[PDB]
């Protein structure tokens, strides 16, 4: 759940929430937990929770960064994500290649293909590889 | 032009010496030395690669690279990046019975 | 507050961007405020998105560039 200017935690008297900055700018909260539910959730795979929740962030400066940016499966690319360029770098960041080929497709930042073909085929896939590397230029390998 | 393997010898030699991988490959091949590309590749770090010769013109060695090359992959741990076989599962390499041997 | 907004600083390359989330998850694109330009020190600030509403349940990324040199 969010703050609300200066708080700080104090402790936790139950469910129902409380919060302080000090003594004063207070709450009574409705919570809302995240990662409990989750390590052990994502532990068990599971998202249904997230999900359910429709809890979607990744960044706030980022927000990727606990581990989902040395993330824990792509299944969390599904919970949020967004622009090609975004998307791309989860496709490197995941290696999310299944984003990755249409992130491909939308790329054409070359370079960007240029490793990643490569990368593809060491991941799998010659079949399509070749393809990649047809329009790259690559062509003598 | 006209060709020559002595050339090529000392050229091996040279071969060894020129610091980029690639002609070095045309060399061994260009002898007939599938040996000598397998042996070059395991220096530069050729590995997806050369793992294609080992298993088109047989040596077999895909078999004793594709471990090690998993291996590295496997040092990037995931199963998808491990991945896994040769006579039999993924792969059925001997069991398969084609063309490189 | 419904509308709740989260922030924190990027720098991306030589610029401090302004990653906002207003977020306003508020009733309404509820009126907002006012907000002030400056010089800075090798930067300045220098941009705001115009609007002013906190549309309601609505969530927006506002931007500030800042300008680094």
């Amino acid at each position: 759940r969010t703050l609300d200017l200066p708080i700080y935690v104090t402790r936790v008297k139950g469910n129902n929430v409380y919060c302080l900055d000090r003594e004063c700018r207070p709450r009574v909260l409705t919570i809302d937990p995240t990662e409990f539910k989750f390590k052990l959730a994502l532990i068990n795979r599971k998202y249904d929770e997230v999900l359910h929740m429709v809890r979607n962030a990744k960044l706030v400066g980022q927000s990727i960064i606990a581990y989902l940016q040395k993330k824990g499966y792509p299944e969390v690319a599904l919970h949020f994500v967004k622009d090609e360029k975004t998307r791309f770098s989860l496709a490197l960041e995941c290696g999310n290649i299944e984003i990755a080929l249409e992130a491909a497709k939308a790329l054409d930042d070359k370079n960007c293909w240029e490793k990643l073909g490569e990368v593809a085929l060491l991941q799998g896939n010659h079949q399509i590889v070749e393809m990649c590397y047809q329009r790259t230029k690559n062509f003598d390998k | 032009a006209s060709g020559n393997a002595s050339m090529v010898n000392k050229l091996a030699e040279g071969a060894e010496r020129d610091g980029k991988n690639n002609v070095a490959f045309m060399s061994y091949f260009l002898q007939g030395k599938l040996d000598a590309c397998l042996e070059l590749l395991i220096r530069t770090g050729r590995l997806p690669e050369a793992a294609f010769l080992a298993r088109t013109y047989l040596p077999s060695q895909v078999s004793r690279v594709v471990k090690l090359w998993r291996e590295n992959l496997s040092k990037v741990n995931q199963k998808a990046a491990e991945s896994l076989a040769d006579p039999t599962e993924y792969e059925n390499l001997f069991p398969g019975l084609k063309e490189a041997f | 507050d419904p509308v709740y907004a989260e922030a924190y600083v990027h720098v991306n390359q030589y610029d401090i961007v302004l990653d906002v989330l207003v977020v306003n998850q508020t009733s309404d694109t509820l009126q907002n405020c006012t907000l002030e330009l400056a010089t800075l020190g090798d930067l300045k600030l220098v941009e705001k998105p115009s609007p002013l509403t906190l549309a309601p349940h609505d969530f927006a990324n506002i931007k500030a560039n800042v300008k680094v040199a």
